């Protein structure tokens, strides 16, 4: 897969130049912000189980008739499922935040995601619900102000909420 | 590609389990370590052209003999030197790869895997190379930190090179 | 789905066989098995409603704080009770699947796959299950085999909740 | 795979509501009427062989040119091979007759099936009539009068007969 | 198909590697062999029809039963001599094309793979054809290596009926 | 895999018939010019190494973009990836010149062929010159007059260049 550095060396290579001084000084201000990546991730893995428990009840909430009889969420082997592919994604959403770069997410998650869900009858839509609620609900807890150093959040934010829309825009 | 950060994450996948604290204090060490080592990424790019040619010259005096030997796989030609001038470019190009990235992997994945085959193929030999790379490590004007790790990588491409 | 004549024919087809005279015996002792089963099947559907009524209050009195205690996985609301009204419609709908097809295979496949995780995320709590299923194993007024039958695959439910 | 009654469960699970009389009805002509699908399936899996044999021996007695130099059955080989599919079919047929479901058949034998021909050249068609021929055969041995108390077997034939048509269409 | 050369090939390709000396030496000794064997399959090929007809009538002898049992699988009638009188000409033709390939190959491929469920499903006897087989052993007139070679593949043709 | 031998015979099963005296001569001249095919394939087999090498700079020579930065030939993971194909290939193509028939070429090293490189991004007119130069290199080789008895090559060496047509025709 590739980080965020990995990645500007990729693109170096190809033309088979050095790194110019903009681009050290990209991977400089990563270095620099790098407590704060540090955070999210502890942050978000720590409270995976409750921001998947969340955005379910809220999906199954706003959609009932996935649970109706035969939804697709119908039944507890369908349910199981469904909690655990909130997981997997949130799994490799955190992922792409600690690598600064979503080759991970993309390569080993997305791909093909949406054809998979299509061919089981999964509406996709729905998936995409399900994360775009996972994203607000961790990022409340990433760049919650309580029991963490005062600093501007963003840039990491604004990052961490691209990886999760790049996802639901996988599926939907 | 292999990188500190990398390796991590690909540990976690195996497992299918989120990222741990090990890992975590893993990625910090590597961002610790990172400010001295895109210090020597820095130094050696902005010293590229020197040390690129005055590597050139120093594989043309323990070697005369390439510089005099027809045949395409010698620098007694133009089209010759071209190419070598090109490859230590690319040897100097990939430490720093390495060195932006906290790692080998760079310069694993763009040089070191084939390199038998490929020197083998040509009849290029590695006595040229560990010369033009035992020339950058002693012309490098990098101290402390900065030094440390440069040279390690070096020494990798050396023995990768053996 | 596993019922006692798929399991014999998965035997027969795992080894590339016709079907043994010992697999026919055992659909045979299925179809004798299924008269007081379809029996117990259709008494209980009948009893459909105020067993599952029954239930629902016998749950609110071994457990009162679900019925005061905030929180949506409590039956302290409407919905919250509609819910639970539910939840006893699906065990009780279950144990009669699993009557009309002589095991516990739709049990199985459509509750106890996935049981765990899903009462551990959304805070349910067995011992509302295991209650309210050990109020329909004594009011159930089944007798003879059909009683049997019937018991059996409730002691299962109960099981798969500890 | 499902079976007669767990194709009923799965219907009634579908809308999330207990078998109605009517279902029930069905479910205990099933198990009343047992003992003669007993017999069907002990007959027909007992005269498998003659039952295969005699279906070929027809087949390329009205179509010689399968077995000429290089029609599809030319050979020990491909003939082997066109008598192992007669019985393949055969069984997997037998196994529906005892579900009182194709399902089995539908997803172990049949799916598929008639791209696997296509890409290898064999005639589906024939395949088609070589299940045609089994089937007559079959419904001869399992419906025989002699050897078995007398009653009524015309409702399961039919649901026999059913299965092996299944077959040749989806394959012709 | 099964060959000298074939093999040579498979076993090259397997282990990924060019072709041995061992193996070529393999193909030259096959090039040799080869001579005498295009010898013994045009000498049979040219006395095909004798040899079949031949071969018929002696299966009519030692096994008379077959000429006067009514049933398909009896050359008690015409169609039935048709089908015997094409067998023989099948197992001929087969010889004469292990002859060509200097191996049992063709004769695998065509007629051993699944000889047997063959001869089982359609109440064939063996005997019949080990009958006209060891009478085209003895009346092929070949002498030398042609008839070294062709009674070689005979012989296996016998042992494959057995 | 099929050999000349076992291609005639093939040919002939298929229609049920003995070889005809004109395929008897046929296989009975290709034993006869044995000891050439030997040679060739010998010699082509005992210079590969030269074979590939050469090819490989000339190809590079003419096509300098492909050993620009990221043109598929940069880097030495790529560049020994070429040169393994032009091995692999070379090594088919001697299978096929000792076999008297393409079968196993066209079956374990062609088909595909051009599907794959498309995926990867891989230009098969390239390879095909890369192909279309281990010929002449070859066939320099095999039918060089020095070192071996003096007699008629040309039929095999039409053939061997039949061959590596054949491939480069199988990717371009
Ligand atoms: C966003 C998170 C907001 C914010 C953050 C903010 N955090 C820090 C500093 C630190 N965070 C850590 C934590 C870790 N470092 C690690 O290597 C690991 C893995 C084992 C963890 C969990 C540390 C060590 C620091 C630095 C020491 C410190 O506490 O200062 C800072 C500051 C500086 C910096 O970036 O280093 C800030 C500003 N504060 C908010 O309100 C945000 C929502
Ligand atoms: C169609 C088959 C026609 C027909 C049948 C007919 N059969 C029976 C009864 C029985 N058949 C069995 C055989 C088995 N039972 C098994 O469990 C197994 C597997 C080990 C076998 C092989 C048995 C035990 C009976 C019942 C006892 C008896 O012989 O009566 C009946 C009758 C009743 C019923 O359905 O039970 C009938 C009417 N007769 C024909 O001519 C048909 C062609
Ligand atoms: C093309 C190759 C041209 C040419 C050839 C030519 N070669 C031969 C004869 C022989 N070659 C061999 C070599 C082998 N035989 C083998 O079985 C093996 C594998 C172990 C090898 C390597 C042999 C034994 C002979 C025959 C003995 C001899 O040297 O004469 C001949 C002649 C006859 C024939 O075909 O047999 C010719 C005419 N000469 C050229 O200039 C060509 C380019
Ligand atoms: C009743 C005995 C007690 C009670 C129940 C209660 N349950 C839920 C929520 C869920 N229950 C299930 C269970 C199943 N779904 C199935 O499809 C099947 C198989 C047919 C089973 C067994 C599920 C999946 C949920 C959550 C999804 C949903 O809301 O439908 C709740 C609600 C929890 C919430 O937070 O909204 C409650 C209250 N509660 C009690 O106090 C009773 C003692
Ligand atoms: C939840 C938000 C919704 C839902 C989900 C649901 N998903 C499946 C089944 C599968 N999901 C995947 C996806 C992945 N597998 C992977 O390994 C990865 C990368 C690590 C991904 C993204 C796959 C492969 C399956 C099928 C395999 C399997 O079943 O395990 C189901 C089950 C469908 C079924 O019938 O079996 C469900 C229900 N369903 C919903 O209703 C929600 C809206
Ligand atoms: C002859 C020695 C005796 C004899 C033979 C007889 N054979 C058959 C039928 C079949 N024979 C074969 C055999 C082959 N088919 C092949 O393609 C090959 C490889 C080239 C072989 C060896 C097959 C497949 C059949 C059945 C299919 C068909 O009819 O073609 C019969 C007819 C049996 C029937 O019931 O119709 C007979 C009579 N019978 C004798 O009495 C001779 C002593
Ligand atoms: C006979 C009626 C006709 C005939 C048949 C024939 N079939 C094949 C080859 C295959 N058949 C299958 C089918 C199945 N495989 C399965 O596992 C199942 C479910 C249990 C089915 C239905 C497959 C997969 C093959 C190919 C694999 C193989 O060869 O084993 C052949 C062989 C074709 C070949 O060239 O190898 C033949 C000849 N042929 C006829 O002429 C009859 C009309
Ligand atoms: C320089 C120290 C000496 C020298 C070099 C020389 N090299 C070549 C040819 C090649 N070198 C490579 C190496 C790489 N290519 C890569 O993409 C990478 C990773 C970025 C490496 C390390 C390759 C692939 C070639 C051949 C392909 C090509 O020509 O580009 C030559 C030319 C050989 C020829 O026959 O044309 C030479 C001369 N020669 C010397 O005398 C110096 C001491
Ligand atoms: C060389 C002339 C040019 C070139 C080649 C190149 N090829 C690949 C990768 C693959 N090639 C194959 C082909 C085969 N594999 C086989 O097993 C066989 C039969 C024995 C054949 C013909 C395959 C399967 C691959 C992919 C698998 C792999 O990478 O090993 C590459 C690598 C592409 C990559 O990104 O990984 C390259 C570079 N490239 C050129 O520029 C030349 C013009």
């Amino acid at each position: 897969m590739l980080d965020a550095f990995a990645k500007v060396v990729a693109q170096a290579d190809a033309r088979g130049e050095f790194l110019t001084n903009a681009q050290f000084d990209a991977l400089s201000n990563l270095v620099k912000e790098g407590n704060k990546r540090l955070d999210a991730v502890n942050r978000i893995t720590s409270n995976a189980s409750t921001i998947v428990a969340n955005a379910a009840r809220a999906l199954f909430a706003e959609q009932p008739q996935l649970i109706q009889p035969g939804g697709n969420a119908y039944t507890n082997r369908r349910m199981a499922a469904c909690l655990r592919d909130m997981e997997i994604i949130l799994r490799y959403v955190t992922y792409a935040i600690l690598a600064g770069d979503s080759s991970v997410l993309d390569d080993r998650c997305l791909n093909g995601l949406r054809e998979t869900y299509q061919a089981l009858g999964t509406p996709g839509s729905s998936v995409a619900v399900a994360i775009q609620k996972m994203k607000d609900a961790a990022i409340a807890i990433a760049n919650d102000p309580n029991g963490i150093t005062p600093g501007d959040c963003s840039a990491l934010m604004s990052e961490i909420a691209g990886y999760f829309d790049r996802a639901a825009a996988a599926v939907a | 590609m292999k990188t500190p950060i990398t390796e991590a994450i690909a540990a976690a996948d195996t497992q299918g389990r989120f990222l741990s604290n090990t890992e975590l204090q893993a990625v910090d060490g590597r961002f610790k370590r990172a400010v001295a080592s895109m210090e020597a990424a820095r130094a050696l790019t902005n010293n590229a052209q020197s040390l690129i040619d005055g590597a050139a010259q120093a594989v043309y005096q323990k070697f005369p003999y390439t510089t005099t030997m027809q045949g395409s796989q010698y620098a007694s030609t133009p089209e010759g030197k071209a190419k070598c001038a090109r490859d230590i470019g690319y040897y100097l190009r990939m430490i720093t790869y390495c060195l932006v990235a906290g790692g080998t992997g760079p310069m694993d994945e763009y040089l070191i895997a084939g390199l038998s085959e490929i020197n083998s193929t040509f009849d290029l030999s590695p006595s040229w190379y560990i010369e033009a790379l035992k020339y950058i490590k002693a012309n490098h004007g990098l101290t402390g930190q900065a030094a440390v790790e440069a040279n390690a990588y070096i020494d990798y491409a050396i023995n990768a090179l053996s």
